[PDB]
């Protein structure tokens, strides 16, 4: 469909200032660009954008109370520096299924001191040598990785 | 002498095959490197071999 | 926006006038088309001349003005003019310009983000290019060619359609707001429309051009041309670069476009079902029609209904002919007598009776035509032109290239004309058993002699001997045919002519509506037979791929998988409108009433009994999770519901859900037992069989009103109900009424209640109740 109509539908007369969660999976965004988001959304604490032909997160607006994100199934590549400024209080992130070519792209995420878990599956980076360990040495703040902590400690449900 | 040389047109749609004994008959066509390596020895050739 | 307000102001200003008001008030909207002609009418005799005479000027072109200002197109860039402020007389909103400005635009003008969409707009021509690139040329040779003229197709096209089917498709892919009522072709071909729409959506484009290109993408260009060699559209599109009257550029083009495979598969299916229905004795007609409508097949990615493809193709075969006749499909005036082909050029006649003695004295009636007639005939690599006269083959000419084919064509021609003494006194070898009636169905002596020839070559030789033989006169030596099929001999057959060079196939753009009998023999407003079931191969075994024989008699599966499939079918049939159905319950979030449906109660016995509770738990869990929020996928509930009938329990769920027949389904991944795709969201594949889900509700995937149209219907107009758009149409309640605008200049009233019944049965039955 289109993120605009999807959003306007999810907003069953509700103001964009009292919601705590939102989902836009199985939609479409022209040029792989966000469309319809603003800073009006303040109380939002969760987001899910999956398989929407997205390619960059530049347009994403500031969201402080947000603490979980999902961007799988898209083709995002080299837009990670923006996340820090917009959403610095973020803890959970997911990117499995996107175009991540090297560890250089993932360096900015160190500034997300509130980060706990990260999910990278089916990406090119995973096909390297000593990637989990090198990543951990890069992001000491991060504890979980793709659902497994150091020593392969399976993470709980929630 | 081993198997003789072969010919070919530009587009390579046609390809002729000749034996060694007759390479002295079409010397004017073969390339230089293959020609300069053939004339000085034509003397020693009898039918298809080299004395 | 402000533009909208401007359009409204313009409409007001225009209505202030009297003539404009009278014309916009009187009559319907169709008058617009007419008005489109009385304006902007101007032609020229020799545009080449006037083009050289105009381009010699300073500003021979017109162009928009605001587009240039917005684009910042200057004037007198480098002492070379591009345009000057003026107003053309016709447009009044355009300004003269020069050709150089176009180059300026192309070089330092505004650039769009992306333009690869073009490859989709003109897919046919990029396909031409690619097909060319995948060719391996060969040597060139010179010689004479036997170029035969005939009607063929030059444009390879998949899913060839009609015009009425195309006009709606364009509107539903580009102008949906202005769309008309949903036609059957749409509801049936949903995935196709979805595909064509996914590409031309949210794009900057000129739409008229796209519509024209789609028309070309669905038009097989039929031409009457000279031809040599094989006949395939892949070649005819570039025939000009393969050979002429005196030269030939050899090249292999066999492995491209995969066309004829589809046709041979179709014909095989037709033969199969024709034989099946022939197995009957009194209802082979209805049996065949049922087998037809109870069958489908895949084309590339999509699944199409058989009866729909049959009415679009033009394969003149004795199988396709019968089918197209049963379905009332009109067709051309082309005959078929066994493997050969025939076409009448001129003449007339009428049936007549005669008899022959098979062995000793055994009278058997056989008919013939009492007049002079002329016929063209085409067998494998052989052509012929002959004439019949009162049960005799008057003359014949041939232009083939083989002796065997020549002899076979001649023999089948002699038979078709009942020429010879055999039709006067049959041979001893034949008997009453070989006569007819494998199981009661009679056989005219014609096809009898046919199979008698196909049996042994010596029967054919004797038949040829039945034709007069004489000594080859001088000069005619070249135009003579022996018994072996030699272009010359010392003694040759009677009334025969040979020549090198095929015969030019005739042509006629005519159509006829024929019928058939209970014995599968078609008639054409006369006692003439165009097709039958005796002119096709006897039988053969084939393994059809990507087909759906959803019919009991035409099925090989066991009662177990069939029971599962029928349970799924019933459970989907409960996907309609009205309370007590699953859509209303989802809307009300009554995820519990689903567990108590009767259909799950009928499919429950099929569940593995030792682990039915655990699976039940999981199923109910998923359902609640999907229903409570609203983010569900209809293709998973229909799959897991049959397990929610029993009571939950405790245990470890491995990940699969087994039935009692060691066949499982997995929740999230497609398998042999239950498959589907986001591309074609209107199908469910169970055990290979396909099932058509109605379009009443749309989940996250479906993203238009197309998925809701099978839930709506027309009703008596009510001015009290509101008028809404095509997007808010989803927020109505099942059983409610609402007014709406459809297509152009038309408003109606709809109700979200369906009617699964069709007209076919309601008419056929009521008719049969009248012949008593």
């Amino acid at each position: 469909m289109d993120m605009k109509k999807r959003i306007h539908l999810e907003l069953r007369n509700r103001t964009p200032s009292d919601v705590k969660e939102l989902v836009l999976d199985n939609c479409r965004s022209y040029e792989g660009k966000i469309e319809g988001l603003t800073d009006e959304f303040e109380e939002l604490e969760f987001l899910s954008t999956i398989n929407v032909g997205l390619a960059s997160v530049a347009n994403l607006p500031k969201l402080n109370k947000l603490k979980k994100l999902e961007l799988s199934d898209n083709r995002v590549s080299g837009g990670l520096e923006v996340l820090a400024e917009k959403c610095p209080n973020l803890t959970h992130l997911n990117l499995s299924g996107n175009k991540i070519k090297d560890l250089g792209t993932i360096e900015p995420l160190k500034k997300l001191e509130n980060l706990k878990s990260l999910d990278l599956f089916n990406c090119e980076v995973t096909n390297l040598n000593d990637y989990r360990e090198n990543v951990f040495k890069l992001l000491p703040q991060l504890t979980y990785l793709d659902g497994y902590d150091r020593d392969d400690k399976e993470a709980p449900d929630s | 002498l081993g198997q003789g040389i072969r010919l070919s047109n530009k587009r390579k749609t046609k390809e002729v095959i000749i034996k060694a004994e007759k390479m002295g008959k079409y010397k004017n066509l073969m390339r230089e490197e293959y020609k300069n390596l053939f004339e000085p020895l034509e003397k020693y050739i009898q039918k298809d071999v080299c004395f | 926006m402000s533009l909208l307000l401007t359009i409204a102001k313009e409409y007001k200003r225009l209505c202030q006038d009297a003539k404009a008001a009278q014309m916009m008030t009187v009559g319907t909207v169709s008058n617009y088309t007419t008005f489109k002609k009385w304006t902007t009418s101007r032609k020229e005799k020799n545009p080449s001349l006037r083009m050289r005479w105009a381009m010699s000027s300073k500003f021979p072109i017109i162009a928009n003005k605001r587009m240039l200002e917005e684009a910042q197109i200057p004037k007198e860039h480098n002492n070379v003019a591009l345009w000057e402020d003026t107003e053309d007389v016709s447009k009044r909103d355009h300004v003269l310009a020069s050709a150089s400005c176009i180059n300026y635009w192309n070089f330092c003008g505004p650039c769009v983000n992306n333009s690869e969409v073009i490859k989709e707009v003109y897919k046919s021509r990029f396909g031409r290019l690619e097909r060319r690139k995948e060719i391996m040329w060969k040597e060139l040779r010179f010689t004479l060619v036997d170029r035969q003229r005939r009607r063929v197709d030059t444009q390879p096209v998949e899913q060839r359609l009609r015009t009425g089917e195309i006009k709606d498709l364009q509107m539903w892919t580009l102008f949906e707001d202005e769309a008309p009522l949903a036609s059957k072709f749409i509801l049936d071909n949903y995935g196709l429309v979805k595909e064509m729409r996914s590409k031309f959506a949210n794009k900057p484009l000129n739409k008229e051009v796209v519509a024209h290109m789609l028309e070309k993408q669905f038009n097989p260009e039929s031409r009457f041309l000279p031809v040599f060699g094989a006949i395939r559209p892949e070649r005819m599109e570039l025939i000009h670069a393969l050979g002429g009257e005196t030269w030939i550029q050899e090249a292999n083009t066999a492995g491209i476009s995969n066309v004829d495979q589809r046709k041979n598969d179709i014909r095989a299916v037709c033969r199969k079902v024709c034989l099946a229905a022939n197995a009957s004795i009194m209802n082979a007609k209805s049996k065949l029609v049922e087998y037809i409508k109870s069958t489908s097949m895949r084309i590339g990615e999509t699944e199409r209904k058989l009866e729909e493809l049959i009415l679009e193709t033009d394969d003149v075969s004795p199988e396709v002919t019968l089918c197209k006749s049963a379905l009332g499909g009109q067709l051309g005036k082309t005959l078929s007598f066994g493997p050969m082909l025939l076409k009448k050029i001129s003449g007339s006649g009428v049936k007549v009776k005669d008899t022959v003695y098979i062995q000793g004295v055994r009278a058997v009636q056989f008919e013939y035509w009492s007049e002079q007639e002329e016929f063209y005939g085409e067998y494998k690599s052989a052509t012929a032109l002959f004439s019949r006269k009162e049960r005799s083959l008057e003359w014949i000419t041939i232009g083939g290239g083989i002796n065997e084919d020549r002899k076979r064509l001649l023999a089948m021609c002699m038979i078709f004309c009942r020429d010879g003494d055999y039709f006067k006194d049959a041979p001893a070898t034949i008997t009453m058993a070989d006569l007819s009636t494998k199981l009661g169905r009679e056989i005219p002596y014609q096809y009898v002699m046919m199979n008698w020839i196909q049996k042994s070559e010596d029967n054919l030789e004797a038949l040829l001997y039945s034709r007069g033989i004489v000594e080859t006169n001088p000069g005619k030596m070249g135009s003579s045919m022996g018994i072996d099929g030699s272009k010359r001999a010392i003694k040759s057959l009677r009334a025969v002519t040979i020549q090198s060079g095929k015969i030019d196939m005739p042509e006629s753009k005519e159509k006829i509506h024929l019928e058939l009998s209970d014995n599968l023999e078609a008639f054409d407003s006369s006692g003439r037979i165009v097709a039958t079931i005796l002119d096709l191969p006897s039988d053969k075994k084939v393994t059809f791929q990507d087909v759906s024989f959803q019919h009991p008699d035409l099925a090989v599966l066991r009662d177990e998988k069939t029971a599962i499939t029928k349970g799924y079918e019933a459970l989907i049939k409960r996907l309609g409108t009205g309370d007590n159905d699953i859509p209303s319950l989802i809307a009300k979030k009554d995820y519990l009433s689903l567990y108590n449906l009767p259909e799950v109660k009928l499919m429950a016995p099929l569940i593995r009994p030792n682990r039915k509770g655990v699976y039940s738990r999981v199923a109910r869990k998923l359902v609640s999770t999907q229903v409570t929020t609203g983010h569900y996928s209809l293709h998973e509930l229909i799959k897991v519901l049959p397990f929610t009938y029993f009571a939950p329990k405790q245990g470890m769920f491995e990940g699969r859900l087994f039935f009692s027949n060691d066949s499982f389904v997995e929740p999230g991944v497609n398998n042999n037992v239950f498959s589907w795709s986001k591309a074609d969201s209107s199908k469910i594949y169970c055990h290979g069989i396909a099932i058509r889900v109605p379009l009443v509700v749309g989940d996250e995937h479906m993203d238009t009103s197309l998925a809701l149209l099978e839930g709506f219907s027309v009703c008596e107009n009510d001015p009290r109900a509101p008028m809404v758009t095509r997007q808010d149409l989803i927020d109505v309640g099942f059983g409610q009424k609402v007014r709406l605008f459809v297509g152009q200049g038309s408003v109606r009233t709809f109700k979200r209640t369906a009617s699964q019944r069709a007209a076919s049965s309601d008419v056929n039955k009521n008719v049969k109740k009248i012949k008593m």
